[PDB]
């Protein structure tokens, strides 16, 4: 009953920035985690970052250290996400999944998650 | 380091069979697996969260069971609606959730 | 990972041969004012090395 609905899916260049944001309404999100997973066009699922109930905790995928910053906003109701010098194997598909516990890693999965929006590498129109 | 693996890669089966899915650890684990059902055209679902608990929400068709080294999900009797893909997910060694190979599953 | 080392992304023109920059405003991306509140097209310049 919970949805996951997120935004900012579009084209940029190789070395531009670009933000992620997503909004949760059907469940109290001021002391639940938040992660972010990865969806390859021709590949299984990746896990990109984590966030716990308040930040004190983040974690990053190894292939992803220095260059996302994962936020988060107790008030709005709201987590984000910035992706920073991008390079091609970055054009995948991005969902916005949250955890059962309070912690970014526990024996805890994700329990719900979202539909995904398609974010492209490249310079074309 | 732990590498995750899943030994089938497709099948095929009917309306009312039973069909087995296997995911093997590189390490032991201890029954901290997770499975996903990805259904290809929206969000994909959590079916088992644990061992063999059943998530609240899902039809008791479904079934797992393994600890150790070795897990195993068999589906009962695999209506036409069930055709997805499924992943396992470990969430106990270092390298914070790796997720296995898919399995494609189509019914004929 | 070490978080103690920081490097700045973005600001409005190129810096002159020998000063700082040490101010830490959004980086207005696009047209829309971000009036300290960080939002679409209003970025952070600083990211930390992992």
């Amino acid at each position: 009953e919970v949805q996951l609905v997120e935004s900012g899916g579009g084209l940029v260049q190789p070395g531009r920035s670009l933000r992620l944001s997503c909004a949760a309404s059907g469940f109290t999100f001021d002391d639940y985690a938040m992660h972010w997973v990865r969806q390859a066009p021709g590949k299984g699922l990746e896990w990109v970052s984590g966030i716990s109930w308040n930040s004190d905790s983040i974690d990053y995928a190894d292939s992803v250290k220095g260059r996302f910053t994962i936020s988060r906003d107790n008030a709005k109701n709201s987590l984000y996400l910035q992706m920073n010098s991008l390079r091609a194997e970055d054009t995948a598909l991005y969902y916005c999944a949250k955890d059962r516990g309070y912690e970014i890693l526990t024996p805890a999965s994700f329990d719900y998650w979202g539909q995904g929006t398609l974010v492209t590498v490249s310079s074309a129109s | 380091d732990i590498q995750m693996t899943q030994s089938p890669s497709s099948l095929s089966a009917s309306v009312g069979d039973r069909v087995t899915i296997t995911c093997r650890a590189s390490q032991s684990i201890s029954s901290y697996l997770n499975w996903f059902q990805h259904k290809p055209g929206k969000a994909p679902k959590l079916l088992i969260y644990g061992a063999s608990s059943l998530q609240s929400g899902v039809p008791s068709r479904f079934s797992g069971s393994g600890s150790g080294t070795d897990f195993t999900l068999t589906i009962s009797s695999l209506q036409p609606e069930d055709f997805a893909t499924y992943y396992c997910q470990q969430s106990y060694s270092t390298p914070p959730y790796t997720f296995g190979q898919g399995t494609k599953l189509e019914i004929k | 990972g070490n978080y103690n080392y920081l490097y700045r992304l973005f600001r409005k023109s190129n810096l002159k041969p020998f000063e700082r920059d040490i101010s830490t405003e959004i980086y207005q991306a696009g047209s829309t004012p971000c009036n300290g509140v960080e939002g679409f097209n209003c970025y952070f310049p600083l990211q930390s090395y992992g």
